[PDB]
RNA sequence: AUUGAAAUAAUAAAAGG
RNA sequence: UAGAUGUUUAAUGUUAAUUAAUUUAUUAUUUUAAUAUUUAAUAUUUGUUUAUACAAAAGUAACUUUUUUUGAAUAUAAAGAAUUAUUAUUAUAAAUAUUAUUUUAAAAAUAUAAAAAUAAAUUAUAACAAUCUAAAUAAAUAAUAAAUUAAAAUAAAAAUUUUAAAAAAAAUUAAAAAAUUAAAAUAGGGCAAGUCCUACUCUCCUUU
RNA sequence: AGUUUAAUGUUUAAAUAUUUAACUAGUGAUGGCACAGUUGUUCUAUAUGUACCUAUAAAAAAUAGUAAAAUUAUUUUAAUUAAAUUAAUAAAUAAUUAUUAAACUAAUUUUAUAUUAAUAUUAUGAAAAAUUUUUUUUUUUUUUAAUUUUU
RNA sequence: UUUAAUCAAAGUUAUUAUUAAAUAAUAUUGAUUUUGGAUGAAUUUAAUUUUUAAUUAUAUUUUUGAAUUUUAAUUUUAUUAUUUUGAUUUAAUAUUUUUAAAAUAUUAUAUAUUUUAGAUUUAAAUUUGUUGUUUUAUAUUU
C-alpha cells in the first residue's frame, strides 16, 4: 500500500520504500513524455500514478476490510502496545519501587516512551470520533495505559490530548454517576445485576486508584 | 552473504567511531507530527509483528491457500471462473455435480477450508466465497519415447489455490428446496 | 537492512490463515484420490535403473547437513578445553549480552 | 538523469540533527569555496610544522637560523638546481618525548625540489600497476577445457548450428581464445632518473604541506608494543586505523647511521593501523631483464623488468595514504650521500668546475679531508 | 503453425458459445426431499425408496 | 548500439497486451510508435493542422460573403499582420471585432502608406560657421524630435509633469545643473 | 576507445560495420598486399641485384667503424669531461660517457673534422683510422694522433682494463 | 568456464609463454640484396 | 620442341534455343 | 532552445583513506544454456474376459529363515529392440486347466472389411452391413518477427514484390475441405570443352 | 513356414514394419578357430565392416587466405562521394576515401575558393548500334512558407 | 436483482556453506585391503636420436625458395613446489531456488497518450542492374 497507512495505519513508505529504476512504470504515465521527466510531485502526476499502485488498502474492491476507527479496537489494541514494550517486570519496578531501574531498562522505559508518541500520533485522529459511541469499559483503560509508559496523564498532541483526557474524565464520572441511580439495562436476559456489582465497583474502586496517580 | 554470520544480531547495527567497531541499535525513521524520529527498530517491528497480525485475525474470513494441487492451472482456472462469487452452499454444491477433476480439488479443500474456518468462529451459513485465484505450481517431468528415436518430456504441471472465505450476514439464497412437481406426485404410495 | 522483516505474511502480501501443502504425507488419501482413475503411474513398487547404487546428494543438499552437523571435521574441539561444569561464566555477545551463571554441563 | 523526479528526501526534518539555513551571517560544517574531496581542517589533519603553510611563507618552516636553540648543518654542501626550492629549508628536528631539541638545514635538492603532477603521477601510475598480485589474473584457454576433439555433430545434416567442437566462450564451459595469463600482462619498467626525481618531489609536497617532521632517535626503550602506541601518544602520531597516520622513513641517529632499522622498534613497528615503515633511501637499482625476449618460455611472471621495486620503498600510494612524513636524522644522511654524486653530475660544466673550489670534491681517498661520518 | 498466437487472441476463442457451453454453466439442482442430497431433475438415487417412487 | 532501452521501458506500460508484456516485443513497438510521431510531427502534422486554421478562418468568412481567397489578400494589403492563427482565434472567440475587420478590408479606405525611407534633414547641409559655443543646428532639430516623441508615448506623469512642462525648456535641462 | 575502419574513420563501438569489410581484414592481419596488381610488375622482379653478398653486406672482418666527430671531443674537453694532459684513449670516452658503449663495435671509432677547421690546444688521441682532415688538424695544432688498430680481444683487453 | 564442471573437474592440456620471433625478421633477405635504403631520415 | 592419343558413349561446368 | 560545420563513453558513485538512507546509467535484436509460452478445447493414451510348457546365455531395480543334495565348496527366478512397447527371446520336451487387461448413446472423408453381375479357385467394388464418437482424465510434436487487421476490385517500382495508393465494406464461434499463402535460377533437346575412361612409342620422384 | 519385389506406414506398434513380387530342392553347413582401415569379406555391387563408410576412438593445426555470419559505447561539430590504369635502359606524382599535420604572395570585387605533405586503402566487374525531368534520404520544438485546376 | 458486450497485471520470496582458480621450490615404487599359493617363474620394460630434461640478443651463411645468437661466474641460490594462521594472499560466488497483488477511455472495424482527428516499411545482415535477394529472430534471464 502507497503511502502505507491513509488515516490508521502506523506503517508508511517514506525514504525507506526506494526508487526502483529499471521496471516498466506502471501507471500515471498520461502523456510518453513521462519517461525521461516523469514528473511526478505534481499532484494531478501523482494521484494518476499513486491510486494504481500498490493497492489503496481495500481488501479488495468489495472484500472485507477492518474496523480499526474504534475505540473498540484502538483501545485494547494501545494495551498490547505498553503490554509488550514495557513487560510487567518494568511496570512492577516502576510502580512499586522508586529505585533506578538500570541504564538498560531505563531505556526501555524510554524506548517505549517514544512509542507511544508513535501510536497516539498516527491513532489519535480515531480516537476522537469513536469517543462518542466509545463504552465505559474502554473509556476506564484510557488513563491506565500511561502509567505502564510511565508517563504523568496531564495540530499538536499536547494541545489534543489534553481536551480528550478532560473530555473522557467526565464522560466517565457521568457514567459512574449514571451507574449509582442506574437504569435497567437489562430487565431480560439478565434482570438480575450479578458480575455488575463487583466489576463495576472494582471500575469505582481502580478510577479513583489513577487520579493519585494521574 | 550469511545472516547467521554476516549479520549476528538484528536488533543492532555495527558502525565505526573512533576506529573501533561499535554496534549501536537499530532505529527506524518512522513518522511523527511533521518530523522524523528514531525508534527502537526491534520494537518498531514488534508492532507490526502484531497490530498486523491482530487486524487480520479480527477481519470476518478466513484465508485458506491449499498447495500443490495435483491439475494443470490453464485447465484449472477456467473451472474456478464458475465458482468466483457463487455462495459456499451452492459452490461446494455446484462442484459436487460437475465431472471435472479441478471441481473435486476444489470441493476437498472447500470442505478444509470449511471446517477450519468453525474453530475460527465464522459461521458456516453466511460464508461467501470472496477470492479464490489459480498460481502456477511446481512441475514434475516424464520422459516420452516417441518414434524414430526421438523423445520429449511430458510436464504433469500442478498448482496452488488459494482462497479466502469472506463472510456477509445479509446474503439471502435461492429456494433450492423446492421439489419439483412431477415429483410432488409421491401422493401415491403415502 | 533497510526496511523492516515483519510476520512473512503481513506485508509480503498473501496472507493465508491456514497454509496447507499438498506434498506431504499425512494429505496422501487426498491426492492419490483427487487424480482420476484412468491417470495410472507406473513404477509404484520398483524403479527403472539400479538404486542400490551409492550416489552423492544435491548440491543444496551437502550445504543444508554441513551446516547442521559441523564437529564432523577433524578436531573440531577447542584446542585446549578449559570449560568444565561447574565454572562462573558469563556471556559476552548475542541474546542477551552480560548474563551471569555457573556452567552445569559441557 | 532527472528521472526520479520525486521520493529522494522525505518532506520533514530529522529529529534532532537537521537545522534549516539561518542565513549568510552563521557558517556551516564543511562549506568552503575550493572544491576538496578530503576537507580538513588544523585539528583532523594538524601539520606539524613551526607556521602553517601559506602563500605568503614558502614552507611551514624556518628560513633562518633561530638562536634560541643549536643550529646543525647538512653532512653534504647544499648547491641548488633546476627544480629546487632556492630558499634556506631550516627544520627543527624532534625528540622521542616531544621536544625541539636543534634546528638542521635540509638540502634543497632532496627536500626543496618543488613538486610537479605530471611526475610523481609516473610514480603512483607504477605503483598502482606493480602494486598489482598478477598470478591472480589467470583465466582458461580454449585449449585446457578436455572436451571431445571431433565435431559434436555433423555440420549439415543436423537440424542445429554450424559449430564444431564446442569448447569456446560463447558457451559456458569454453574460455578466451586469447585470455589473460600472468605472463602476458606488465611490471612497467622505472629507472633511476625518474624514480628519484618522482620521489623527492614527494618529501618536498610532504613539506609544503607541513606533514614533514625529522627525528633524533626512533629507538623504543623495549621491544613491546606498549612502547609504540606509547611513543605515539607522546609524539603525537595519530596512527589509528581511520585518522591519518604517520610514515616512518627510519636511518637511526644523527651519530650512529643504520640502513637496517632497529629490532627495538622494528619488532614493535607491528601494528595494525595507519603506520609504515620503509627503507631510508629514494634511489633504487637499475631495472634489467633477461627473459626480454620470452627466451625462458617455462617463465610465470610479467612480460617486463624482472627487477621490480620492493614494497618498503618511499613510494607515492603511502606517501599520500599516510599524511605524517617522520624521517629519522641518520636516514638524512644516507639521502644526502647517495644522492650527493647524483647531483653534482646533474650540473653544467661551467658549474660544476668551480665544487672543487668550494669543498664539494674533498675526496676522503687522497686524504684531502678526514673521513666523513 | 505460421505464427504465435497474442493475449487477445487466445481469448477470441472465449467468446463464441462452444466455449461458455463446455466449461463456463452451472446446473439447476434441488435436494431430494428424501435422498437429502443435490440432484438433477432425472437421475435418481440407488434406495428402494428414492428409486420406487423418483424424487 | 544504444537501443534507448532505459528509456524506452518505462512506456512499455501504456501497450496492449503483448508490447506490456515482453520487453522485446514491447522495443520494436514502442521505438517505431516513437520514431513516427517525430516523423509525423516535423514533417506532416504542420500541412494538416495548419489547413484545419485555414478553413475554420475561411468558413468563418463565408458568413460575410468573403473567403479565404479574397480576405487573405486584404489581410495584407491593409498592413494588418495577423497570423493565420489569429484569425481563427477572433472568428471564434471575438466575433465581432473579425466582422469588423472584414467590414475594413471591404472597404475603400487608404491602405497606411509604406514606411518612408531616412530623410536627410535640410540643417544638415547647412554651412556651419566657426562657432564653438553653440551647438550644432542639426542636433538642436534632432534633439527636439527625441524629446517630443520621449513626451508623446504613454502618459506618464513625470513627477505630475514637474520635469520642465514645455519643450523649449525641456532642451536647457542642461542649464538645471550649473551654478 | 573506438575501431579505426580504414577509409571511414574512428567509429564508435556498438557503432555500424556494414563498411568495415577491409577491416574485418587487416585485424586478422591477413595481407593481400595489393596483389591483384597482376598486369603491373613491380621492380622487385626486375631488379639485377650485385653482389651475391649484398649492396651493404657486413661480412665478417668488413672494417666498419663507429663514426666519431671531432666536434663531439673538443666539446667534452672544454666542458670538463677530458683532461688535455693525458693521452685520449677509447677507455676514458667509455668512461667519461663522452661516447655510450653501444656505439663502440669493433673496429672501435673513428674521427671525422667535418665542420671543425681549427684545434687550439694541442692533443694526443689514440683512435682506429681517422680521416686525413682529422688528422692534419691534430697533427697542426702541436698534438698528434695515432691509429691504434686491433684485434678484438684487443678492444676488450683496453676497454675493460 | 562457469564455477566447476567437467570441462575444468578434469585437466586437459595447459598453456606457457609463447616464444618470440626473431627480432629482425621483417628485414626479408630478399631486399637486403635488391635495394639500399638512402637518404636523411625523413 | 620438354610425353603423345582416342563421339573418352556417362558425369560435370558453360554458353545457344 | 542553444557552444561549434555532427561516429575513438561520461565516474573519488557510501573516498576500495566510507560506514544508516548510494536510493549507483544499465541491459550486446542474432551464434550460448537454463526457464516460460504458442501449436494445445489438441495427436496418442483409455483395460469386462485367452486355451499354459521346461535349457543356456540373459538381471540382480532383489528380497528372503524355514528344509537343495546325503557329495564339501559353490550357486538356485527377473530380456532384448531406450519401455511394463509390433514379441511363444525355444536348444529341448510336449497335449482335452474357462488359469485371468482393453473405455466410449450419432454425422462425413478415409482406413480394414463386405448379399447381387460383363467349372475353377480369382477380379474390379472408389456398393449394404461391420469396426474407428463426443464429453471426462491425462497429455505431447514439429512451428513461432510482429501485426491491428483481414473480405472483394483495381494501376503503379531494371522488380521476382513484400509493400504502399485509390476504391470498397470486411462480424463472432465450432466443424470439415485444401483454392491460395510457409520445402533450390530447374526438366528436354542441339553444340563445345573438362573430369571420368581405355591405350601406349616419346614425360616425371616412384619402391619392390 | 528359408531366398533379389510392390502398397500401407510417414516421429509409424518398428531410427525399414505388414501384405504384394521375381528361382533354386541341402551326402557339404547355424558361429567352432580365422581375417581389420592407403583396408578386411569379396559369388569384382568403389556393395558390407554395430541404427549418416565422411568406418569408429584419441590428440591437433594449415582448414570462409571464400557475395560466409557476428564484432558490446545516444545526445555528436568539418568537406568530396566513380574516380583511377603504360610489365620490362636516363621520362615529376595512380586514384579514392581515411587518420595526422602544413603554408598565402607577380594572380581585382573591399567577391569567392579544401591547396600541400606523411601514413592507412588498389577486384564491385557492360556487349552492340548511333555520334565527331529534378535537388533531394534526413530534420531540436513551437509558429511562419510564393509551384491547382477536366473533358 | 440488473450485469449489452467488452477492457488491465507494477517494481518480493526463507534457513542451512566456506568451496573453487592462480600463486608458494622442503614428499614420492603405481590411489581404492591382505602376493605367489607350485614353493616357483604368473607380479620384468632394459637399447648413445629436440626426452614429463622446456634455450638472456637485431650480425654472418649455405639454394638470400623458411630457416636463425655462442659458459656467466665451473655444486651459487630459475628452483617442479604445502605447512599447528578457516595455510597464505589475490580473483571468482550458486539452488532446494518456490516466491508471488485491484473494473480509465470502446460499444456499428483502420494501430498508445484519453478534444474525440491526423499519422504509419518490424528489425539486423544481405544485396555497389537489384537500397527491393529470398537468410535470421517465439519470448525471458545469464
Amino acid at each position: 500500500c502507497i503511502s502505507g497507512g491513509g488515516r490508521g495505519d502506523l506503517f508508511t513508505r517514506h525514504a525507506s520504500a526506494f526508487k526502483p529504476p529499471a521496471f516498466g512504470v506502471l501507471r500515471g504515465l498520461t502523456h510518453s513524455s513521462q519517461t525521461t521527466h516523469p514528473q511526478t510531485g505534481q499532484l494531478r502526476a501523482r494521484k494518476l500514478i499513486q491510486h494504481a499502485m500498490h493497492d489503496r488498502t481495500l481488501s479488495g474492491s468489495g472484500h472485507h476490510r477492518t474496523a480499526v476507527a474504534t475505540w473498540s479496537y484502538l483501545l485494547p489494541s494501545l494495551r498490547q502496545n505498553v503490554e509488550q514494550a514495557v513487560p510487567d517486570t518494568l511496570y512492577e519496578k516502576l510502580l512499586t519501587d522508586e529505585v533506578p531501574l538500570t541504564p538498560a531498562e531505563s531505556r526501555q522505559l524510554a524506548d517505549a516512551h517514544r512509542l507511544l508518541r508513535f501510536e497516539l500520533q498516527k491513532r489519535i485522529g480515531l480516537l476522537e470520533d469513536s469517543l462518542a459511541d466509545a463504552a465505559l469499559p474502554y473509556l476506564l483503560q484510557w488513563p491506565a495505559l500511561f502509567q505502564r509508559a510511565w508517563l504523568r496523564l496531564p495540530g499538536a498532541l499536547v494541545p489534543r490530548l489534553a481536551q480528550l483526557t478532560r473530555h473522557v474524565i467526565r464522560c466517565v464520572e457521568e457514567d459512574l454517576g449514571r451507574l449509582e441511580h442506574g437504569s435497567e439495562p437489562r430487565e431480560d436476559g439478565a434482570p438480575r445485576s450479578r458480575r455488575q456489582v463487583t466489576l463495576e465497583a472494582a471500575w469505582r474502586a481502580q478510577w479513583a486508584s489513577l487520579l493519585s496517580w494521574h | 552473504w550469511l545472516t547467521k554470520s554476516n549479520l549476528p544480531d538484528v536488533n543492532r547495527w555495527e558502525k565505526v567511531v573512533n576506529s573501533q567497531r561499535v554496534t549501536e541499535d537499530r532505529w527506524a525513521l518512522v513518522e511523527e507530527d511533521g518530523v522524523m524520529y528514531q525508534v527502537n527498530w526491534k520494537m518498531y517491528c514488534e508492532r507490526l509483528e502484531t497490530e498486523l497480525q491482530k487486524a487480520q485475525d479480527q477481519l470476518p474470513q478466513y484465508s485458506f491457500m491449499m498447495k500443490a494441487v495435483p491439475s494443470a492451472w490453464k485447465k484449472l482456472d477456467i473451472e474456478l471462473s464458475v465458482l468466483r462469487g457463487l455462495s459456499v452452499r451452492e459452490a461446494m454444491a455446484q462442484c459436487k455435480l460437475s465431472p471435472r477433476k479441478g471441481h473435486m480439488a476444489v470441493f476437498r479443500a472447500l470442505e478444509v477450508a470449511q471446517q477450519g474456518a468453525e474453530g475460527k468462529g465464522l459461521d458456516k451459513e453466511h460464508l461467501r466465497i470472496a477470492y479464490i485465484t489459480c498460481m502456477p505450481g511446481p512441475t514434475d517431468k516424464q520422459v516420452d519415447i516417441r518414434s524414430r528415436g526421438y523423445y520429449a518430456w511430458k510436464t504433469k504441471k500442478s498448482s496452488h489455490l488459494l482462497l479466502t472465505l469472506a463472510e456477509d450476514p445479509e446474503m439471502v439464497l435461492p429456494d433450492r428446496t423446492a421439489i419439483p412437481y412431477a415429483s410432488l406426485m409421491t401422493m401415491k404410495r403415502a | 537492512l533497510r526496511l523492516p522483516k515483519v510476520k512473512p505474511g503481513l506485508l509480503k502480501g498473501i496472507y493465508t490463515d491456514e497454509k496447507i501443502d499438498l506434498r506431504d504425507r499425512e494429505r496422501l488419501e487426498l491426492v492419490e484420490s483427487i487424480r482420476h482413475p484412468k491417470e495410472r503411474d507406473f513404477y509404484q513398487d520398483h524403479t527403472y535403473h539400479n538404486q542400490w547404487i551409492a550416489r552423492d546428494l544435491e548440491s543444496h543438499q551437502k550445504i543444508q547437513i554441513a551446516g547442521r552437523y559441523p564437529y564432523f571435521s577433524p578436531d573440531y574441539e577447542i584446542k585446549p578445553w578449559i570449560w568444565y561444569p561447574g565454572d562462573t561464566v558469563e556471556v559476552v555477545s548475542g541474546e542477551g549480552a552480560g548474563q551471569r551463571g555457573a556452567i552445569i554441563a559441557v | 538523469y532527472d528521472s526520479r523526479s520525486s521520493g529522494v528526501h522525505d518532506v520533514a526534518p530529522r529529529d534532532g540533527v537537521d537545522f534549516m539555513y539561518e542565513g549568510p551571517q552563521q557558517v556551516l560544517p564543511g562549506a568552503h569555496p575550493l572544491p576538496l574531496f578530503h576537507p580538513d581542517n588544523s585539528v583532523t589533519r594538524p601539520p606539524v610544522s613551526p607556521y602553517l603553510p601559506s602563500p605568503q611563507r614558502p614552507h611551514p618552516y624556518f628560513t633562518t637560523e633561530l638562536p634560541e636553540l643549536p643550529h646543525f648543518q647538512t653532512t653534504r654542501p647544499i648547491v641548488y638546481t633546476v627544480g629546487t626550492m632556492k630558499q634556506r629549508i631550516v627544520a627543527p628536528v624532534f625528540d622521542l618525548a616531544n621536544n625541539v631539541t636543534h634546528t638542521r638545514e635540509l638540502d634543497p635538492f632532496i627536500f626543496g625540489f618543488y613538486p610537479e603532477t605530471e611526475e610523481m603521477a609516473k610514480n603512483l601510475s607504477y605503483w598502482l600497476v606493480r602494486c598489482q598480485n598478477f598470478s591472480s589474473k589467470w583465466d582458461y584457454e580454449n585449449r585446457e577445457i578436455w572436451r571431445k576433439a571431433k565435431k559434436n555433430w555433423p555440420n549439415t545434416g543436423m537440424g542445429m548450428a554450424r559449430v564444431g567442437d564446442r569448447k569456446n566462450h560463447a558457451h559456458p564451459w569454453g574460455a578466451h581464445s586469447k585470455p589473460v595469463k600472468p605472463w602476458n600482462l606488465l611490471m612497467p619498467t622505472m629507472d633511476v632518473k625518474t624514480w628519484s626525481k618522482s620521489n623527492r618531489m614527494l618529501v618536498t609536497l610532504k613539506m609544503l604541506q607541513g606533514k614533514l617532521q625529522i627525528v633524533e632517535r626512533l629507538t623504543l626503550p623495549e621491544p613491546t608494543q606498549e612502547a609504540y602506541l606509547q611513543l605515539c601518544r607522546t609524539m603525537g602520531w595519530d596512527v589509528r586505523h581511520k585518522g591519518g597516520g604517520a610514515l616512518f622513513m627510519d636511518g637511526g641517529s644523527r651519530l650512529t647511521p643504520s640502513s637496517e632499522y632497529d629490532r627495538a622498534f622494528f619488532f614493535g613497528s607491528f601494528f595494525n593501523g595507519r603506520n609504515k615503515l620503509v627503507r631510508p633511501t629514494l634511489l633504487c637499482d637499475e631495472p634489467y631483464d633477461y627473459n626480454r625476449t620470452s627466451s625462458k618460455a617455462r617463465t610465470k611472471g610479467p612480460k617486463g623488468q624482472k627487477n621490480p621495486i620492493p614494497i618498503n620503498r618511499f613510494n607515492a600510494y603511502d606517501a599520500l595514504t599516510h599524511d605524517t612524513l617522520i624521517i629519522t636524522e641518520g636516514a638524512l644522511l644516507q639521502l644526502e650521500d647517495e644522492m650527493y654524486t647524483h647531483k653534482l653530475a646533474m650540473l653544467p660544466p661551467h658549474i660544476r668546475a668551480q665544487l672543487p673550489e668550494r669543498g664539494f670534491l674533498d675526496s676522503e681517498v687522497l686524504g684531502d679531508v678526514p673521513p666523513a661520518l | 503453425p505460421k505464427r504465435k498466437k497474442n493475449p487477445m487472441q487466445l481469448r477470441r476463442k472465449t467468446y463464441g458459445l462452444h466455449f461458455k457451453e463446455r466449461y463456463l454453466k452451472l446446473e439447476e439442482w434441488y435436494f431430494c426431499p428424501l435422498c437429502a442430497e443435490p440432484k438433477k431433475q432425472g437421475e435418481w438415487c440407488r434406495r428402494e425408496d428414492c428409486r420406487q417412487i423418483k424424487p | 548500439y544504444y537501443r534507448a532501452t532505459a528509456e524506452l521501458d518505462r512506456l512499455r506500460g501504456m501497450l496492449r497486451g503483448r508490447a506490456r508484456l515482453e520487453r522485446k516485443v514491447g522495443l520494436k513497438r514502442i521505438t517505431f510508435l516513437m520514431r513516427t510521431q517525430t516523423r509525423y510531427r516535423v514533417e506532416q502534422k504542420a500541412h494538416w493542422e495548419r489547413a484545419i486554421v485555414r478553413k475554420n478562418v475561411d468558413s468563418a468568412a463565408h458568413e460575410h460573403g468573403s473567403g479565404w481567397q479574397h480576405l487573405r489578400n486584404d489581410l495584407a494589403r491593409q498592413n494588418l499582420m495577423l497570423l493565420p492563427r489569429t484569425q481563427q482565434q477572433l472568428a471564434q472567440y471575438e466575433p465581432l471585432a473579425f466582422r469588423a475587420v472584414m467590414e475594413l478590408c471591404a472597404s475603400r479606405v487608404a491602405p497606411p502608406p509604406p514606411p518612408m525611407t531616412a530623410q536627410v534633414p535640410e540643417e544638415a547641409y547647412a554651412t556651419r560657421p566657426e562657432d564653438p559655443k553653440v551647438a550644432h543646428p542639426a542636433a538642436r532639430r534632432q534633439l527636439e524630435e527625441c524629446v517630443e516623441r520621449m513626451l508623446c508615448t504613454g502618459r506618464s506623469d513625470v513627477l505630475q509633469r514637474e520635469g520642465p512642462r514645455t519643450t523649449q525648456a525641456w532642451m536647457d535641462a542642461w542649464k538645471e545643473y550649473d551654478l | 576507445s573506438g575501431h579505426n575502419v580504414i577509409k571511414m574513420g574512428w567509429m564508435k563501438i556498438g557503432g555500424s560495420w556494414k563498411y568495415s569489410r577491409s577491416y574485418n581484414d587487416a585485424r586478422r592481419g591477413f595481407a593481400k598486399g595489393q596483389w591483384q596488381e597482376r598486369k603491373m610488375t613491380p621492380r622487385f622482379m626486375l631488379a639485377p641485384r650485385v653482389s651475391a653478398g649484398g649492396p651493404r653486406n657486413r661480412y665478417e672482418g668488413k672494417a666498419s667503424f663507429s663514426r666519431l666527430s671531432l666536434s663531439k671531443l673538443l666539446w667534452a674537453v672544454d666542458t670538463g669531461r677530458l683532461n688535455p694532459n693525458e693521452t685520449i684513449t677509447l677507455y676514458h670516452l667509455r668512461n667519461a660517457k663522452v661516447i655510450a658503449d653501444r656505439e663502440v663495435v669493433w673496429p672501435g671509432m673513428v674521427l671525422l673534422a667535418g665542420n671543425v677547421e681549427r684545434v687550439p690546444y694541442p692533443l694526443h688521441i689514440e683512435l682506429q683510422n681517422a680521416s686525413a682532415k682529422a688528422i692534419q688538424l691534430l697533427e697542426e695544432a702541436g698534438g698528434s694522433f695515432t691509429n691504434v688498430y686491433m684485434s678484438h680481444e684487443g678492444l676488450y683487453q683496453e676497454l675493460h682494463p | 568456464p562457469k564455477a566447476g564442471c567437467e570441462e575444468i573437474t578434469r585437466q586437459g592440456r595447459r598453456v606457457v609463454l609463447k616464444p618470440q620471433e626473431y627480432f629482425a625478421q621483417h628485414r626479408m633477405q630478399v631486399w637486403q640484396m635488391r635495394f639500399k635504403e638512402m637518404g636523411p631520415p625523413f
